[PDB]
DNA sequence: CCCTGTCTGGCGTCCTCTCACCCCATG
DNA sequence: CATGGGTGCGCCAGACAGGG
């Protein structure tokens, strides 16, 4: 423009033609930048931050190899002190002199002076090895890297998102009980029992008799038995009880069965490990159940009898909303549930108007490419199966392919006039050019 | 609005319902005509089907009103000329 | 910290006769159930009368 | 780049006939405003464009003021003079600032300010050159028709408006139609239409006649007055100083061709053309055309004229809905009463009888002598009280003693009537006597006098109960006023 | 930027504008159905449960696509042909496709049943309203056989609904479920135990008699009362529920 | 609601300190504060009595530091050249 | 020519979400 | 620098030989 060409006069530079524009990045994810790598093809000028990373890694590798030498030298001097306990020991004269000369003290030709000579060989090897390895590590940090044809420098940045949980993630147990988590309730609405504790997750019972995975209910009852033993340990430890009662109860919880393989006894743990073993058992007692030689029903019942839980595994549960009891007492316990990485803020996607493909003027495919969902062939059949005719016409002429049709559509939508000017799919013209590029003469009559 | 059952009870084809209601909604939205039933800030589609349910609009009345309000425009033009 | 969304009866759509429908908004993400349950249990029995 | 600034200044100066200086001042203000928008803080900014190179320097301006209200844009005179001793109140202190790159953003701002400067220079000078058009019949194209106004395009980015009251009642314009109208007002408003055009006002008629009648454009014939009922009927009064020219015949033209051209432009409005006379009665006779006037009686004191017509002409003299009499009254400036010859005689007989009754009642004269006074032209007690003694002495049978006695009686009658009305309401008698009690406003004194409480004694004789119905008088205020009246009348 | 004023704009455009939900393996025409959106704090499409039996959609990780009818004829085709209230019968036959699937038939089968003794055995009740009042206050049980007085409307004339009121020997749960049945159906549609075939022919007889709009609103009230009393039922599954036959070892 | 609420009623003159403040509390630039201390201006009440023309005579006080002082005084509702009768109060004359 | 064996062609569910890698070779 | 050449599918079906 007159003023854009006048730039040279009023301000300076030259003329405003090349589009000044800084490569800015897109959205959808938060994070915290934890690690930045900068690789430089050799010959290119390192900028100030690449020299900052070079000084940083030089400093880290310098400190690390110096600590290798210091720590292994500390172990070597501890070996020298361990050898010189006998055979010409100096109890006071050992720490009067500097520590690097612990060899010329009074001691004859024995295995000990031979061992001090071997440790001197090791020490001088560590000295010259530290010299040559620090030189090689400065070479590895300082050098460039072979890279792609025609690239100056590569910057890699590591974002660290923390994804919590939300309605839409997929959780599942270990038996095939899948499920999209559907509502994240408050604490108060949960069914609680006549102790006070709310249950965390409410599954659905109807998945059990059809999908025949009856193992999850035995896993639930045995998990409640394990947590009953853990609650009794927490009760016997929170009251600051001496180690005798803890030894009694842990021994009763570890015998408990038929002819089994475990057969432990706590009489060889010596009153300090038992407190730390109970510090590790207070959040529950882990139970092994091998695959086809597992815990039968009567053993689960006898372990639910050791805790003061009900025998059938079912506690009566109150309601959170009404505050009145559920009839016919329900099954609670602990199930070990897994979060799967089919999350919901990796599948969710939406597109009004994005980019368009090049050879056939249709939208791109995928999520990383900001794309639209494939209105496939069977959906075209399902709209022929109704009487929906205008919905299919805009579903494959206006919304998808015809470029003048969709710019007329976008103007008509932002002006309030819901109306389509149909036109022709441009990919049908591509079909005409591909059939016509053979010896075939396809046309459009009239 | 939930069901469109009586709008098919008064126009038996269920495909002519879509044409009559689309013609009516295009007259109400861009052409700037008043709705013949008092709305509740409904969109023009539901107001079209709501006029169909009252019975005061179908294809016969729409052709009657387009012929009369085209003859009115040409009559105004002819009385302005002569 | 003691400031909640104080609610109100936005309308009393009394449907026909001897029948009302009283809607109350807005309450907290959990107070609709406690006021519905409190008023439901009290009206059911506590409320006196003659028969 | 450099030479391009000069080429742009020369092109714009030549095309818009605008001072180069005014374009640069505006570009400097535009660039200063564009610079201010790039900073997050409200700064003051001066831009200076070099008139030879087109190079420009941008400052942080500091308006030198006596008292600083805005430290971000203002500096004290003492602080400004520390940097440059030559600075005065109202000057700017600068600060080396990076000039905004001339991107298409600044370019668009510069274009907008140039366009605005051209509206206040090129278009302003065009309106000044068209001083005739600002007053004469401008021609526009209808751009937009709204319910309450019509927007006209005059060309050169000039828009005019015709208001609904400024249109003829039967006109229907469409976008693209050509419309003529008088530019009756130019308003320098910061928003809205600046040019107001009328087709309904009388000026539209005058200027159409100026264009259609060469003798009016040459100042040989003058239009003295115009009265108009827009789109229905108008009257124009014409005069000439040249005795060889018939002014009515000139405005009508050959077979009415000129008046019919004006009528056709006004949607078939009927135009009567009348001869202006310097005698008001003769001018009103001409204005009443096409009705024949039998007699006129002029009341100069009321600025009214009674017009007698034959009973057959009464309906024509009044016209449809009084249109003829109203247009004649607006054209003459007189209030015109149209009646029959018989009704005028009956009115004069009733007025003469009322004057005789008034004189007999107030002057203590016989009916014969009162009749002589009315026959000599006396109708009011004021005329008899104030007229020169010579005119009363010209009446046969009046001597100087009788004229003096008649004047004294007329003055005493006028004084008695004044006192009667002043006691009936609160003009003077109750506005002094009844209003003596402290607190009595003139309105309350007239409310009291309407109950027959005319004096301060009459108020002293009242009870609170006798005054309780007077709007705005509380029992406490009534009691206070009665006690104040009693204190003056009975204890003064 | 997503300022504070565009969410009111969004609740203006979503209103009365249907969308086409679509399961990814669409086999028949009931796999594209048009809904009206209700906005969700979240990132997951909430889909009404009865409609799931049309899509063959469980909730084990399924995904669906939404499509927007842009033009005005397409909004009217989504409301008048492809709306989910309009697809209540499968086009392959005459069977209803909005049949209540799994939780709701358990809630009904636990509700309308009986046991030979409960709270309020054989007491007499003046209506279904105080049947629900006796269930809620804690004076009777959900399945306790009881004479009630119900008023069933049989439409035996030509389009006129005739009221007949009588005392049915029934349960408490059958009266509570009678509070939801529309007018024209007889009481014997709820007098039985209501498995899945019986609730399917309940909705089918409602569609054949009372038409479309009572069948849509009654399908919703069926689903709501099934979910609510299945929640009140507490119908778990245990290890003791699978009763081993005592005669099994001798047979082997 | 009345029943449930009745079942819960057993549960439920150197102007002012601004003037009396030291000039250092005005968050002035280290230059402006040191220029004011060199002229024995210790309190905000001393600063407010000085005219703009007097402050410009102070050694090393520039036009920029004067604008800073005005902007800071204006942020506290104070202006240069206010006359305080009875300043400094006898409570300050002994430091 | 009327039946029989062989030889080649045509075809086999729909949506999605990542990843990895796209012609040597050389006088 | 620019160019230059495996050996796990199974049924249907009709056209091409191949006897018959
Ligand atoms: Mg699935």
């Amino acid at each position: 423009t007159p003023e854009e060409k006048l730039l040279r006069a009023i301000f300076g530079e030259k003329a405003s033609d090349v589009k000044d524009s800084s490569l800015r990045v897109p959205n959808g994810v938060s994070g915290t930048v934890i690690d930045v790598q900068v690789f430089t093809r050799d010959g290119v000028e390192k900028d100030k931050r690449a020299l900052e990373i070079e000084e940083m890694q030089l400093k880290q590798a310098k400190k690390d190899l110096s600590e290798e030498l210091q720590i292994l030298e500390a172990g070597l001097f501890s070996r020298i002190r361990a050898v010189l306990v006998a055979g010409g020991v100096e109890a006071e004269k050992l720490d009067k002199l500097p520590r690097d000369r612990w060899l010329e003290l009074g001691l004859t030709d024995e295995e000990k002076q031979n061992q001090l000579e071997q440790l001197a060989e090791q020490y001088d090897e560590l000295k010259h090895e530290f010299e040559k390895k620090l030189e090689a590590k400065r070479r590895k940090i300082t050098q460039g890297d072979d890279l792609a044809p025609g690239v100056l420098k590569i910057v890699k940045v590591y974002l660290a998102v923390k994804r919590r949980i939300q309605p839409g993630d997929k959780m599942a147990g270990r038996h095939g009980n899948k499920g999209v988590i559907s509502k994240i309730n408050p604490i108060e609405d949960m069914p609680y029992d006549e102790n006070g504790t709310p249950v965390d997750i409410v599954l659905n019972p109807l998945g059990v008799p059809s999908r025949m995975n009856i193992g999850q209910i035995l896993e639930t009852h045995l998990g409640m038995a394990a947590k009953g033993i853990g609650d009794k340990i927490n009760a016997m430890l929170k009251q600051q009880q001496e180690v005798a009662k803890l030894r009694e109860f842990i021994q009763r919880a570890y015998d408990l069965g038929a002819d089994v393989r475990q057969k432990v006894d706590l009489s060889t743990f010596s009153d300090e490990e038992v407190m730390r073993l109970a510090e590790n058992l207070r959040k529950g007692m882990p139970i092994a159940t091998p695959v086809f030689d597992g815990a039968k029903e009567a053993e689960i019942k006898e372990l639910l009898k050791l805790g003061d839980l009900p025998t059938s595994g079912q506690i009566r549960l109150y309601d959170g909303r009404t505050g009145e009891q559920f009839e016919r007492p329900v099954t609670v316990g602990y199930m070990y549930m897994l979060k799967l990485n089919h999350l919901v803020d990796d599948k969710m996607h939406a597109r009004s108007t994005g980019s368009y493909s090049l050879v056939t003027q249709q939208p791109l495919g995928g999520k990383a490419q900001f794309g639209g969902q494939r209105f496939g062939e069977m959906e075209v059949w399902a709209l022929e199966a109704y009487g929906a005719a205008y919905t299919l016409q805009e579903m494959l002429t206006v919304k998808s392919d015809d470029v003048n049709g969709r710019t007329k559509m976008y103007k008509n939508i932002v002006d309030g006039n819901h109306q389509m000017e149909p036109g022709m799919p441009e990919s049908f013209n591509v079909l005409l050019k591909e059939i016509r590029s053979l010896g075939i003469n396809i046309e459009l009559e009239d | 609005r939930v069901t469109v059952q009586d709008a098919v009870e008064k126009i038996g084809n269920r495909f002519d319902l879509v044409l009559v209601a689309a013609r009516r909604a295009r007259q109400m939205q861009v052409g700037g005509k008043d709705p013949l039933v008092p709305e509740e800030n409904d969109k023009t589609t539901v107001i079209a089907l709501r006029e169909i349910e009252e019975g005061l609009i179908n294809n016969q009345i729409l052709d009657v009103r387009e012929r009369q309000e085209q003859q009115e425009q040409e009559a105004a033009e002819l009385q302005a000329v002569t | 910290v003691t400031e909640f969304l104080k609610p109100r009866l936005v309308d009393i759509e009394q449907v026909s006769s001897t029948h009302a429908k009283v809607t109350l908004e807005p309450l907290e993400r959990g107070f609709g159930h406690t006021l519905g349950n409190a008023l439901r249990r009290i009206l059911l029995s506590s409320m006196p009368g003659c028969a | 780049m450099n030479k391009e600034i000069l080429a742009v200044v020369e092109a714009v100066s030549n095309e818009k006939a605008l001072p180069r200086e005014k374009i640069f001042e505006a570009l400097e203000s535009a660039l200063a405003t564009a610079t201010k928008k790039k900073y997050e803080q409200e700064i003051d900014v001066r831009v200076q464009i070099d008139r030879k190179s087109g190079d420009f320097d941008t400052f942080r301006r500091w308006l030198v003021v006596d008292e600083v209200t805005q430290p971000t844009k203002e500096i004290t005179l003492e602080a400004a003079r520390y940097e440059d001793e030559s600075l005065n109140l109202g000057d700017y202190v600068e600060d080396q600032i990076e000039s905004v790159t001339f991107d298409r953003i600044t370019t668009q701002t510069a274009k907008q300010v140039i366009v605005q400067k051209v509206r206040e220079a090129e278009r302003a000078m065009v309106v000044d050159q068209f001083r005739e058009h600002e007053g004469e019949i401008i021609t526009g194209v209808v751009k937009k028709v709204n319910r309450d106004n019509i927007s006209l395009d005059l060309g050169n980015n000039a828009e005019a408006v015709i208001l609904r009251e400024d249109m003829l009642p039967r006109e229907n314009f469409r976008p693209g139609d050509r419309v003529r109208g008088v530019l009756y007002s130019v308003r320098p408003e910061a928003r809205g239409a600046q040019l107001f055009v009328t087709r309904s006002k009388p000026e539209m008629l005058i200027e159409l006649f100026r264009i259609e009648v060469p003798e009016i454009g040459e100042e040989v014939i003058e239009i003295k007055a115009a009265a108009r009922d827009p789109g229905s009927r108008a009257k124009i009064a014409v005069k000439t100083n040249d005795k060889r020219i018939d002014p009515v015949g000139a405005c009508v033209g050959m077979r009415g061709a000129r008046v019919q051209a004006v009528s056709t432009e006004l949607g078939g409005e009927r135009i009567d053309i009348v001869l202006w006379d310097d005698n008001p009665a003769q001018f009103v006779i001409n204005a009443m055309a096409p009705a024949d006037v039998a007699s006129i009686v002029v009341d100069e004191d009321k600025h009214t004229m009674d017009i007698a017509v034959e009973a057959g002409n009464l309906a024509q003299a009044i016209g449809r809905n009084g249109q003829n009499v109203r247009l004649a009254s607006q054209l003459s400036g007189w209030e015109l009463n149209v009646m029959t010859v018989d009704d005028l005689q009956a009115k004069h007989q009733a007025e003469a009888h009322a004057a005789i009754d008034t004189f007999t009642k107030y002057l203590d004269i016989d009916e014969d002598f009162a009749t002589v006074l009315v026959e000599e032209g006396f109708s009011t007690l004021e005329e008899l009280a104030y007229v020169p003694m010579k005119e009363l002495l010209e009446i046969e049978g009046l001597d100087e003693p009788t004229v003096e006695a008649l004047r004294e009686r007329a003055k005493n009658a006028l004084a008695t009537i004044a006192q009667a009305q002043e006691e009936s309401l609160g003009d003077n008698k109750p506005a002094d006597d009844l209003l003596n009690l402290e607190g009595v406003d003139r309105d309350l004194a007239f409310k009291l006098a309407a109950r027959g409480v005319c004096t301060l004694e009459d108020l002293a004789e009242q009870g609170i109960d006798d005054l309780a119905d007077i709007e705005g008088l509380t029992d406490e205020k009534a009691g206070a006023l009665i006690m104040a009246a009693r204190n003056i009348c009975w204890f003064g | 930027r997503e300022e504070a004023v565009v969410w009111d704009i969004l609740d203006e455009v979503i209103r009365e504008h249907p969308v086409l939900l679509n399961r990814a393996p669409t086999l028949h025409r009931l796999g594209i159905q048009a809904f009206e959106p209700v906005l969700i704090e979240g990132k997951a499409i909430q889909l009404h449960p009865l409609v799931c039996a049309a899509y063959n959609a469980d909730f084990d990780g399924d995904q669906m696509a939404v499509h927007v009818p842009l033009t005005l004829e397409a909004q009217l085709e989504a409301r008048a042909l492809m709306m989910s209230t309009n697809n209540i019968l499968s086009p392959a036959n005459g069977e209803p496709i909005i049949v209540p699937s799994q939780d709701v038939v358990l809630g009904l089968y636990y509700m309308t049943r009986d046991c030979v003794n409960a709270k309020g055995e054989g007491m007499v009740l003046t209506g279904p309203k105080e049947a629900e009042r006796l269930y809620r206050s804690g004076l009777a049980s959900l399945h306790a056989r009881v004479k009630v007085r119900i008023t069933e409307y049989e439409k035996d004339a030509n389009g006129e609904l005739v009221a007949k009121t009588s005392l049915k020997d029934t349960t408490v749960g059958r009266a509570i479920l009678w509070m939801i049945v529309p007018k024209g159906l007889p009481y014997s549609i709820v007098n039985q135990a209501l498995g899945k075939k019986a609730i399917s022919k309940m909705l089918n007889t409602c569609y054949r008699i009372l038409g479309l709009k009572p069948t849509v609103i009654f399908a919703d009230q069926i689903m709501y009362t099934g979910f609510a009393y299945a929640a009140r039922s507490g119908a778990s599954v245990g290890i003791d529920d699978m009763v081993i036959p005592e005669k099994k070892h001798e047979i082997i | 609601a009345t029943i449930l609420a009745e079942q819960l009623e057993a549960f439920v003159p150197e102007f002012d300190p601004i003037l009396l403040r030291p000039v250092d509390d005005l968050e002035l630039t280290v230059r402006s504060a040191n220029c004011l201390k060199a002229e024995a201006i210790h309190y905000i009440g001393d600063l407010v009595q000085r005219t703009e023309v007097e402050l410009l005579k102070t050694p090393n006080l520039g036009k920029k530091s004067l604008t800073e002082i005005k902007d800071v005084l204006a942020s506290r509702g104070l202006s240069l050249g206010m006359r305080l009768e009875n300043w400094p109060p006898a409570s300050i004359a002994d430091e």
